[PDB]
């Protein structure tokens, strides 16, 4: 089946995850960072 | 939730997937002998061993019985009959075996198709940012692809191969029993001894359990 | 307490392990099953040793084990050597059977478990990205999402693939008991002295799991 | 091996931290509330 | 738009395509290519077909490899090993010629979704270290969520499928070729068409056919 | 809280590991396996040349290996080839089994090791999300979550399968040097020259992994 | 396109070369699975397999059909090739049949142990790579959490950790495997160039003639991969 590994992969994906919402709980957005991120996809996804 | 274009890629796919790896007309006997092994009951072999008995003190449902009994009526040898009982029951065996395998297929691909779908939705809003709002819920129907893969490929297909698979064992049983019956109708035994050969068949490899 | 406890996670994940089990044990099969795990669980097999001592004990005389309950009333009925040997071996084999189908029910009960599971969490993380205008009150939307694959992990891991495990050391255990009291009721059929049977039969008591324990 | 719902897992849970670390690249963090995480988790830790 | 296409693009595809040139030569690589090539683009031929037309000979006594050195064979080899043997060799090798198809476009799909995760892993990790930059984040997620769709599609869609249906492939033509030794051995033994005509019967139902009876 | 985290990801990997591995092996093939599993890191299998020049040193006369002792008891009895031989096959396949087993329980607890770190992951990263407004108990919490990956991780591919692997190479040692024994007292038994059997024996020192060469 | 395909490949083993080179990361990896490996195989059979990696991928073998040629050449008569040397060494001194055979079947099974080792070690290279690299990030995370100063430091610090599993991931899938494959196609390579040169060596010592043994080499030579390439 799958690499014997792949469990602790999941366990660290799942880790670093809920540490980013944990960071977001306390996290406020910013309408200008956005705009510009937005932007920046557009350009990267070729719209 | 609820999403016909979702399920609509996942079936899609998995059937381009599976129309790579078998024929159209192979999958339709595949649903046939799926539906035949859902809505119909398999006989139970203490019927089957009670007929068999009957017949033996006397000297017919069954279709495999029939064939047996029609080719004992016209003065055939065991090894004919024998061989053509062998091959009934290995057509029943690789049928069986060739729709288990349609639906496994069926059940590995759901989930990479649905893994494709959402990544494909993600990259479409991804690409489409326009509310902060929605960025949020556009990923909802997006992974409502990769939802339906798993639930199809855990509460139907491979459910489905599963029952396929014990039909073919309960098949497997009574043609074999049905076999042994008509071998002793042949051969001319007691109804008594062949009962009893025949009851030591209802301990086998899944009705140990219950008993 | 009541973060890790959720009706629906549970719900999701029993439901869906007992129809997935269903649609290839019958509901008879799973008691059966359950039967033998409770009877392989909360009662401990006889001591190889304690059943050559009382086997030994009752040869030269010609009682708390069924097995060799049967034999010994079978031998007073006075059957045939053919006769015996073809009763435990069929018994031999029926408990086998029904030993490794019980572990067949409890595997499929611990592979489907966290199937399960995963498909609790994506509903837990549908339902928690259908309602998000802002990420910040979304940690018990999660905890809800890994408590289902939480549970699915648990009773795969901890409560079904261990009975099963432990199904198939009580179906080594006891078919080498079945072995040892055919054996001894056999000799004892014979007639035989009981010093000389001794000699072979814990030739062979160190097969298997057991060839650690010297 | 290892079964397959485990890899559909650990994709799954890559792909939506992607996500979260994109939701994140357009916030701002509370000083004062990373700063009590922060001090929790070296106390945590040792 | 064009660079993170690319970069996901060559992760990717360049990456099985070293991994792939490790495994198989690149002679071999090219020649599973035709033989997939071959097997998309011109179908089997039906058994029924071939059943008769080996009755048509039978009697008797085109538009087919493998008949054509069969009749050539048997106007000059008057013995029955050689040709049974050569038609053995010829089967063989067909059979081993799709075996090694179907192993190359395996390795291509086996290795196109590690590719995927390394990709998605350099992603992330370029996406972390900038988090500042909006310019710099997004091409890094597009780099990520590109490699892992590139990977999944090319792994489940191109070359998975190419292998299963060089296995289809393979199957039609073993059994083809069964069919022609079959009536190539019978014509040489001068049996009745009605008795291998029966023999051939259990031939048609062989294995994924069982399915359509 | 500090060393209380550390304690209860211990408890939480090792415990779950012990008690998952005691259901699928009994106390007593723990207890041998560890005692087999610490007889192959702290002695050294003892050296083929050795062996063979003891051996041929035993059969120009006509011993510090309990193998060879067991062989030579049997030989100076007067006992026939064949018991001899049995005797010998069956003290080689008790080892054989006994390392395996070993090798088992071991393998149980590797594969076992990573689920207890899910698990205990899972309980810390819920109980992390859930005490959002709690900063004091994110900590512990998250805590707990890496440590018990980390001992998962640390346990299956450090610990428990490089020991497995141990056994592994332990156990083809001594299968070889006792089917090495076998050979040149069956020799010696027989009465051959001993340059031959030397040159023979010479032979096994190419087997499996020795091509160091 | 083969040239196309070959630059393709070279182009994306250099990309992920410079992803690579950052050395305590890769360090990190590489001491752990050596760690490990040491377990299985000596510091002696670390370095035969290292050489024999080297061995095939900067020497060629030998193409079979000029193998075929310099056979038939001397079976018609009546070398840079070291096996064929010892063959026909053996074969001038004067020896029996089943002698020749015992000896080149020694040598063509020592050679195929040889291989399947190497592939064996750098096989399990490939497999402990990844679990060393996920080690090494989460020690890295451990690290990162319990230095918490700056939330600037977050991502950085975080791509840094992670960047050991990436390595893992470069060495586990395009190095150590890669190698481990080549060393399989090198075995079966030399396998039938030494089976080659023994059905050849006998044929000439039986006095065979060449005719048949011709075709019984081309019917070697049509085998195996080799049968794409036809
Ligand atoms: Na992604
Ligand atoms: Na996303």
């Amino acid at each position: 089946g799958l690499p014997l590994w792949m469990g602790t992969f999941a366990n660290l994906m799942s880790l670093l995850m809920c540490f980013f919402v944990l960071l977001l709980s306390f996290s406020e957005m910013d309408v200008l960072k956005f705009k510009q991120i937005a932007g920046s996809m557009k350009f990267a996804f070729g719209v | 939730f609820v999403d016909v274009t979702s399920i609509l890629i996942v079936v899609g796919g998995s059937i381009f997937v599976v129309l790579m790896k078998f024929t159209m007309g192979q999958f339709f006997g595949a649903t046939k002998i799926a539906g035949k092994a859902f809505m119909f009951k398999a006989d139970e072999p203490e019927d089957l061993i009670a007929k068999i008995v009957e017949m033996a003190d006397a000297a017919i449902n069954n279709t495999f019985m029939q064939k047996g009994i029609d080719l004992l009526v016209d003065g055939h040898d065991a090894d004919v009959v024998r061989a053509a009982l062998k091959k009934d029951i290995a057509l029943t065996d690789e049928r069986h075996t060739q729709g288990t395998g349609v639906f496994r297929a069926f059940g590995d691909v759901a989930p990479a198709m649905g893994m494709i779908g959402t990544l494909v939705g993600l990259v479409a809003m991804l690409s489409n940012m326009d509310d902060p709002k929605a960025i949020g819920p556009a990923m909802a129907v997006a992974l409502l692809t990769t939802l339906y893969g798993a639930i199809l490929s855990n509460m139907v297909f491979f459910p489905i191969a599963d029952k396929l698979s014990l039909r073919r064992d309960q098949e497997t049983l009574n043609r074999r029993l049905i076999m042994d019956g008509v071998l002793a109708i042949q051969d001319g035994q007691n109804p008594r001894v062949i009962d009893s050969y025949l009851k030591n068949y209802l301990n086998e490899g899944k009705r140990a359990l219950e008993i």
